[PDB]
């Protein structure tokens, strides 16, 4: 199968070419929405924390398939390990509102607290990426505050990605990388 | 990539192995390639691999190739003759820069792992060798090489394993 | 099976098998015990990307010996081995030539001795075999199995389908099929019986199939 | 949708438990994909 | 009722040849499905162990049951005291993977947490025996890392078995093997 | 053949050839020579007593190297050699283990140089070729052939039947096929050729029948 | 089918709680128990 390479238009040949016979293909684990539907750790270090999804680590699942795309939209889901009083604020809030419990508040009730949080920035979709780098203030869900916040988790609902990015793996010293494998006990 | 570039480069005219590698998607080859980039988070994978050729060289540059899928048991042949013998496919330059080819899933289970086991010394899949069968006034030029996923390719069960 | 005339002195029950261009008439069949099944499943599945070929030229008859049978060896004396083994022609060539394969068995256990011994053997076939204990030779009958009494017959048979946790094998490191045979009552040799018994199999490898080409020197 | 497998549908309104996203005026990749040459090209012999 | 013992095909005779009536059965009890279908306790040794059930003690009715045949297919359930955060991995996942959270990561709240876990081998069934001993790495249904893991247990769900292998009781010393059977209080 | 696009600079005139799981595509085709006959005459002769079969898995692609053409070799010069030679792979195993029989070929002559050599060679195959004379090398034009010239065409594509006083034949002792090449013009180099030309073959046992298993060792 | 009872379906979908089993193409001793030969095979008097 000859093409004009230059092209760019996409080509996909198959097994049936010499005589084989393409199969089927259930891509359910590979689909967009559902692999990003997932908790992912997100390092806190203080005892308030804005909640940004860029701060998923760029090498786990979730955050190197989020940065396999420029633009993104979803809702948020999260789980944190808290003392005190829990409180949330929308995207914008001053940040003085933390304090205040009329606020979406949640008491304690360990050990994690679990929300859900509707998307709250001003834009139509957010970014991975940005050339007008440092990310702007408005990407944000909004923040959170506790008297302590011990562990912070994350959730993305309803995910809609556009535009794809690069996505590495890991750069091999020899002719593959080989490593230790989930197995049974020798016995 | 074959150690920092994208492309093969003719050597010399004649029979020489322009590449071979491990079919895994972990196989150095792959690794900058974005279906690696992307199996690194499931365990388990079957389907079709595309294999993309495009001759770069001059008008005035013509050559010849092979590529062919060595299925494991034995060890990769180094010379076309040894590897006429497995499913292969010869092609020449002309108009049309690029030629596709689809790398087979033949193993003894229906799914295999995208992940390398330290106790495999031979990549469980088998090879893919290209060569080069002539050429004239086709040395030193490139034949850039990508792959994509076949159609009946597939990933299933996501892991995370990997730094934090 | 059957045999006419009317009724006789000698044998009858017989029967032919014939796999490729080979037969084996027997006029003491017993009837051939069928495996785990009558049909093997699919043969052609998505783990051969369907680039599997079938070849009607492996499925034929090939000999090989197995032990002598004398009254020495008693009770759980067993001889077993591993299907194929060190194969030899068209069916052996296979395995130097595919990557994968796989196919049934179709076993034909012949202990030649005569009618005035007593004695009787046991043979059966099995799935991933790995070493019996000695108590456990009593619960050999779960098996696809057949015996060989000296009164009644001279031949056992069985057929066999194709086992094993994948649709196809690499026969050079893994065999799902181990063929046994055991002594169950010591060979018993009276005035007439024959001294000792010769016992050789006539084999047959059921719906071969291979994939996946390998490379090739000569 | 995503990872979710509840066969009953939620206690709480859709109005609360998400938010809700408005209009004005099946997608890409997606179609992309399938636009793909699959043939040969060439002319065919055997 | 005689008959040509070498064939090997199966014969049933009844008590209604001299006299008797047969009557009804409800072999529930010993239908396949329903036997494995209940926890054993499996012998933990780490924080860290892989999910087998080869590992089920050999005379244990499930161990004992399992081995009965030669290969097997089934879902599984787990049972497991531990402590901290437990994680499951699937079968083929790099060991590494243990420590990650976005993977199926349990909390704790005891005493037991209970999952229910997919097949997840990638063969089209699972072996008993092997002659290709010991048992394959892919023999598994995935790993489990815990801080700790004080007991573990396992359950088969819609379990498959194919090809009987034997399965023998106690040898007894002399004519029966006697012993002592729940019975009331004397008084 | 033909290609698209429009005209342009470079070739046209596709071609991809199958055989088996392997292929053969050529942006220079200028058609394929078809032998003696469109097929073959009947593959089940009395010869045979109906024992013959045919193997697919032998029909198949298989390289072989001819040599290299140069500026030095001028009219007339020719490199033969008769098919099969020395035969590898599932194709070579048939014949240690047949007694007797037959097959067209699928030929594939590659002469890759440069658009701006000169020069011309002559393929073609011969039934029963026994060294012909300097002068009869004028009237090689009467056996399947086809031309290579640089200006136009790369490779030389010929199919042609079985052929032979007997319907099957005995390999090891008498082959009907013999490919030839030969140089008409001799190899022009000129400014920008190609210095010197590497001709190979791209070839396949058509249509391949077997009869009279032989005794194996191995 | 097993060691199971609940009236009630369960609250998650079945595609969640189980693995999915694919097809490609009542099982056998449960037949040959039946075949057993039960007769006399000789011929009875009285």
């Amino acid at each position: 199968t000859t093409t004009t390479g230059e092209s760019a238009d996409p080509v996909t040949t198959t097994v049936e070419n010499y005589g084989g016979e393409t199969q089927v293909q259930r891509r359910h684990h590979t689909d967009v929405a559902f692999v990003l539907d997932r908790f992912v750790k997100v390092t806190v270090s203080d005892n308030q924390h804005t909640l940004d999804v860029m701060q998923a680590h760029k090498d786990n699942i979730v955050g190197a398939l989020l940065r396999a795309a420029t633009y993104y939209f979803s809702d948020l889901e999260i789980a944190v390990t808290h003392t005190g009083k829990l409180t949330w604020v929308p995207n914008g809030a001053p940040v003085s509102a933390l304090n205040n419990t009329t606020n979406p508040t949640a008491y304690h009730k360990g050990p994690v607290t679990r929300l859900a949080l509707p998307y709250t920035a001003p834009h139509r979709v957010l970014a991975t990426a940005y050339t007008g780098a440092h990310l702007p203030t408005s990407f944000n869900f909004g923040a959170v505050k506790a008297e302590t916040i011990t562990e912070l988790l994350v959730r993305m609902k309803r995910a809609e990605l556009y535009c794809p990015r690069p996505i590495l793996p890991i750069q091999p010293t020899g002719d593959r990388h080989k490593q230790p494998l989930v197995a049974p006990a020798k016995q | 990539m074959f150690e920092n570039v994208p492309y093969v480069s003719t050597r010399t005219d004649g029979q020489r192995l322009l590449a071979k590698f491990d079919v895994s998607l972990a196989a150095k080859h792959m690794s900058n390639t974005y279906l690696a980039g992307l199996a690194q988070y499931y365990t388990q994978y079957t389907g079709t691999i595309n294999l993309h050729f495009m001759f770069t060289g001059p008008t005035d540059a013509k050559a010849r190739y092979m590529v062919a899928y060595v299925p494991p048991g034995m060890d990769a042949p180094d010379n076309p003759e040894e590897a006429a013998h497995c499913i292969h496919a010869e092609w020449d330059t002309g108009l049309n820069s690029k030629f596709t080819f689809s790398i087979p899933y033949i193993s003894a289970a229906d799914y295999t792992y995208t992940a390398s086991h330290e106790a495999e010394t031979t990549c469980v899949q088998g090879w893919v060798c290209v060569y080069q069968i002539t050429h004239g006034k086709a040395d030193a030029d490139a034949l850039v090489v990508s792959a994509s996923a076949g159609k009946d390719f597939e990933l299933r069960l996501p892991v995370d394993a990997r730094q934090q | 099976d059957k045999k006419t005339e009317e009724t006789t002195l000698l044998e009858d029950r017989i029967l032919t098998t014939r796999n490729g261009h080979t037969t084996s008439t027997t006029q003491s069949s017993v009837g051939v015990t069928f495996g785990y099944a009558t049909a093997e499943d699919s043969t052609s599945g998505p783990n051969t990307s369907a680039l599997e070929t079938r070849v009607h030229q492996a499925e034929r008859f090939f000999k090989m010996a197995l032990f002598d049978w004398v009254p020495s060896q008693n009770f759980g004396h067993m001889h077993k081995v591993v299907l194929p083994h060190e194969p030899k022609g068209v069916y052996g060539g296979l395995v130097k030539s595919y990557a994968y394969m796989r196919n049934g068995w179709d076993v034909e256990v012949t202990a030649v001795g005569n009618q005035f011994n007593g004695g009787c053997l046991l043979v059966a076939l099995v799935p991933e075999m790995g070493d019996i204990s000695d108590r456990e030779k009593y619960q050999l009958t779960l098996y696809p199995h057949q015996f060989i009494n000296p009164r009644t017959n001279m031949t056992a048979h069985i057929t066999v389908p194709y086992v094993g946790v994948n649709r196809y094998d690499q026969y050079k490191q893994h065999r799902p099929w181990t063929l046994v045979v055991m002594v169950v009552a010591p060979l018993t040799t009276n005035t007439a019986g024959a001294q000792q018994i010769k016992v050789y199999a006539n084999i047959a490898p059921t719906n071969v199939h291979v994939a996946g080409e390998l490379p090739s020197k000569e | 949708s995503g990872n979710t497998g509840s066969i009953i549908n939620n206690y709480y309104m859709q109005q609360y438990q998400n938010s809700m996203d408005t209009q004005l005026g099946n997608d890409w990749f997606s179609k992309l994909a399938s636009s793909a040459f699959s043939g040969l090209f060439g002319a065919l012999l055997a």
